[PDB]
RNA sequence: CGAAGAACCUUACCUGGUCUUGACAUCCACGGAAGUUUUCAGAGAUGAGAAUGUGCCUUCGGGAACCGUGAGACAGGUGC
RNA sequence: GGUCCGGCCGGGAACUCAAAGGAGACUGCCAGUGAUAAACUGGAGGAAGGUGGGGAUGACGUCAAGUCAUCAUGGCCCUUACGACCAGGGCUACACACGUGCUACAAUGGCGCAUACAAAGAGAAGCGACCUCGCGAGAGCAAGCGGACCUCAUAAAGUGCGUCGUAGUCCGGAUUGGAGUCUGCAACUCGACUCCAUGAAGUCGGAAUCGCUAGUAAUCGUGGAUCAGAAUGCCACGGUG
């Protein structure tokens, strides 16, 4: 919630989005920096995450809009 | 970290006003949330490593940063030589 | 023609004025009961000097820099017997038998580290 | 501990001019805000003049006669186990330890004001009634009584 | 109102000054103040000399350190002008600004 | 006014009625007790609708507990998900604001145990 | 706790990128004016381009303010 | 002495305030005490009294206790290394404690409008009013201020009139519906806080870790720096008591 006045985003990530977008039913695309916010041009696509004792794949099916990449890594074991 | 990052403060730190604190004095101001121009803001941000303000500092008398009391002028252990030659004015016999 | 005094109590701040006859008490523009209206202690100002016949004699004139009401109650004491205290030389025997020359000056030994009670040595009978 | 200094003074109350009065309300106390706890005070001697019409506050004694006790219990273990022996309370004494157990049986009494749970407890005092004087009378059946295996 | 906050190391070097200001300045008009105090810091100070690194010899001495107020109503050339002239006392200050 | 709704108030003086209906922002009460405007004694049932019918416009576009309860749960949706702001957090059914807040979904959500 | 700020943070450690005169700093050797500004890459260190610029003495010797590349000596840390 | 009711500005030095240099209380004479010793009480005389108090200097000796994490340095240290450059991340889980530190159990209480009085401290990597914008955190203009001038507190109780009726509530902010921003590459599975909607335990619990003797813990509040900066720590003097 402290995004405080509005939008932002990786500026890195949406840099290197620009051959993925080209044609959707292609393999994944990859971040390590997290906090990764995200444009609704990305609609159609798999982006995976740094967890990050691993890599876990996120899904922009038909709705994404409303918060951080953070929402599904699982960082240690939630007893 | 020991002496690490003062290069690339001192390639930047004279001109901060050249960067933004006076480029700013006509173009910036219609660019406020007070004033409205929201296609203008998103081309001055570009200067990352030199936005004012960001300091890194240097501590100087010590020669790595252990700290730096900016209410005195030096770094987090030196302070018990200023009551042996005058730095600190205000150090008795502590309250404590 | 007049005679005077100022106090430090609790935390006041306070001064005082003796004036030819009439016998009021006029505190900047109004009276005791308006300052200290519910205020317990209000008699202490007036009783030393209903003694002497104040009504036809005195007068008293106060004003005060930072009120302190609890504490005014004895800054005024001090003050009120200063002011009597070149009035007539014959009571400084009254107002110490009754208290009224006495000001805060005292803490009875007391805690510096632990104990309590910090003055007095050790004590036996033959050790 | 050599010196002789080991009490307070303390000074008169506003209206009667008597430290009886005074040592009343400075023990009702509790919590500290002195000249508002004084006028509530002042509020349980004209609650209490309700009941007869004139100078109850001279019935004050005619309930505190028997408030007061003469004996008091504190550490003497001496003979191998606790062997009290309480001793008398110097003259002095009798009538603040009174007021000790008048504010105690005030502080959960029920009454509905403050004024009314003092002003209600000191009537019952003077009918021997009250729970300031079962506290003294427990005493009284307790190391008074003792006396006798001193 | 104009304060001129005088100030030396002693009071030995303020008394031998401020008493010529009250004195000249005065002679025509503004009723010149001089004597009146500020917080002055008699101190105790300690430097460390010692030929070693053993017990003390950190000397402490005391100072004076003395500042008073200098203060005339009104910018009257014909009676302050002589102030101005004291220029050449460059052993006290008195910080003008205002 | 009309007031839809659930509940009402039983008996009790305005100033403690109006204030508890099921949805009617408390601390602005103190004032809309005066825009309509009332006495603080009236049971309410004196109002015979027509006494604050004399503000009745604004309160067919204010929040009164209908909305509240069921048709505000609605009003997130195109700021719902992952992607930037507010998000995926509502849709889930979670705690929402305190310190590692998820943590605390146990009954929400199913677990119940530590 | 020492941390009076264990998510740029005075880095323990998990990782990768890198180095082992490192980052800072001298004694001769051969040389140079110092910098302003913008474009594109890279996670950062670092990589590939484009413009504008050229000070003080002054024996035009020697160099300063101040940036290089080659040497041979050669740098460090709460370890108790 | 004038008021156009603001010490406003005329006007003079009681005295606080400010304070520089300083300066005065001693068994000092009186009642009793005993050895006309001894010193202990009450007092004349006071701003304290028999170190007057509150700070303070903490000698050898200090436990073979530390500051072995700036010590100042003898003996000895790792050196493909304990040497130095850089962006990431995750420390906080939870079944268990266990206590420090919190509160919240309704009238010696609060709740609502109205009335009376202080200050310790901080300030140009500052602090910032009036005054413009207000559901407000939070936007903004802009007089000012360098140490009684600018601003933060309009300390809490208390007083006077209203208001419940002993009531799981009107108070409980434990917390979770949605609604907001000051900072940032950066707080989210990591906050810090603002508006409404809320309502976990609630009801006076024993066993036994030591808080606290006097101006001393209840009781009644404020600051400060570390530092691109949120300790609930401590640290210090005030007072209803």
């Amino acid at each position: 919630r402290s995004l405080k006045k509005g939008p932002f985003i990786d500026l890195h990530l949406l840099k290197k989005v620009e051959k993925a977008v080209e044609s959707g039913d292609k393999k994944p695309l990859r971040t390590w920096s997290r906090r990764s916010t995200i444009f609704p041009n990305m609609i159609g696509l798999t982006i995976a995450v740094h967890n990050g004792r691993q890599h876990v794949p996120v899904f922009v099916t038909d709705e994404m809009v409303g918060h951080k990449l953070g929402e599904f890594a699982p960082t240690r074991t939630y007893r | 970290a020991k002496q690490s990052m003062k290069a690339r403060e001192v390639k930047r730190v004279a001109l901060a006003d050249k960067y933004f604190a006076k480029r700013a004095e006509l173009k910036a101001i219609i660019s406020d949330v007070n004033d409205r121009w929201n296609a203008v803001l998103k081309l001055q941000t570009l200067p990352r490593d030199s936005s004012p303000s960001r300091q890194r500092n240097r501590c100087r008398q010590t020669g790595r940063p252990h700290g730096f009391l900016r209410k005195f002028g030096l770094s987090r252990i030196k302070v018990r030589e200023a009551a042996m030659r005058g730095e600190i004015p205000g150090l008795k016999k502590a309250s404590w | 023609n007049q005679y005077y005094g100022t106090g430090r109590r609790k935390s006041s701040a306070a001064r005082v004025f003796i004036k030819p006859g009439n016998g009021k008490i006029v505190i900047n523009q109004r009276s005791l009961e308006q300052y200290f209206g519910r205020e317990t202690a209000r008699m202490v100002v007036r009783q030393p000097l209903e003694l002497v016949d104040m009504v036809e004699k005195l007068d008293l004139y106060i004003t005060v820099k930072g009120g302190g009401i609890s504490g005014q109650a004895g800054a005024i004491r001090h003050g009120i017997t200063r002011a009597l205290m070149e009035y007539d030389e014959s009571l400084r025997s009254e107002l110490r038998k009754a208290g009224f020359v006495t000001r805060d000056a005292r803490q009875v030994e007391r805690k510096k580290v632990g104990l309590r009670k910090a003055r007095r040595r050790p004590q036996f009978s033959k050790r | 501990r050599r010196r002789v200094i080991g009490q307070r003074k303390i000074l008169p109350d506003p209206k009667f001019g008597s430290e009886l009065l005074a040592k009343f309300v400075n023990i009702l106390m509790v919590d500290g805000k002195k000249s508002t706890a004084e006028s509530i005070v002042y509020s349980a001697l004209e609650t209490l003049a309700q009941r007869s019409g004139k100078s109850e506050l001279e019935a004050f004694e005619v309930a505190l006669e028997n408030v007061r006790p003469t004996v008091e219990v504190k550490s003497r273990r001496v003979g191998g186990s606790t062997y009290q022996v309480p001793v008398e309370v110097r003259p002095v004494r009798r009538n603040a330890l009174a007021m000790r157990w008048i504010v105690e049986a005030a502080r959960k009494r029920g009454d509905k004001s403050m004024a009314l749970r003092l002003a209600n407890e000191l009537s019952d005092a003077a009918e021997n009634k009250g729970t300031a004087v079962k506290k003294r009378e427990d005493v009284h059946r307790m190391a008074e009584a003792n006396k006798a295996f001193a | 109102r104009i304060r001129i906050r005088l100030k030396a190391f002693d009071h030995r070097l303020i008394d031998q000054a401020t008493a010529e200001i009250v004195e000249t300045a005065k002679r025509t008009g503004a009723q010149v103040r001089g004597p009146i105090p500020l917080p002055t810091r008699k101190e105790r100070f300690t430097v460390l000399i010692s030929p070693h690194v053993n017990k003390d010899a950190r000397d402490q001495y005391e100072i004076r350190t003395h500042l008073r107020l200098v203060d005339i109503v009104e910018p009257t050339e014909k009676t302050v002008d002589a102030l101005m002239r004291l220029d050449l006392a460059a052993g006290v200050d008195v910080q003008i600004s205002l | 006014a009309r007031i839809a709704g659930i509940n009402i108030p039983d008996h009790k003086h305005a100033v403690i009625a109006l204030t508890s209906i099921y949805g009617v922002g408390k601390t602005r009460s103190k004032a809309i007790l005066a825009a309509a405007g009332i006495a603080e004694d009236v049971k309410i049932s004196e109002l015979s609708e027509g006494q604050i019918d004399t503000l009745r416009d604004e309160v067919a576009k204010f929040v009164v507990e209908g909305d509240l309860r069921r048709e505000i749960s609605m009003s997130i949706k195109r700021l719902m998900d992952l992607g930037c702001y507010r998000g995926l957090r509502h849709r889930r059914g979670l705690p929402v604001r305190g310190q590692r807040t998820k943590t605390n979904a146990r009954t929400r959500k199913g677990p119940r145990k530590p």
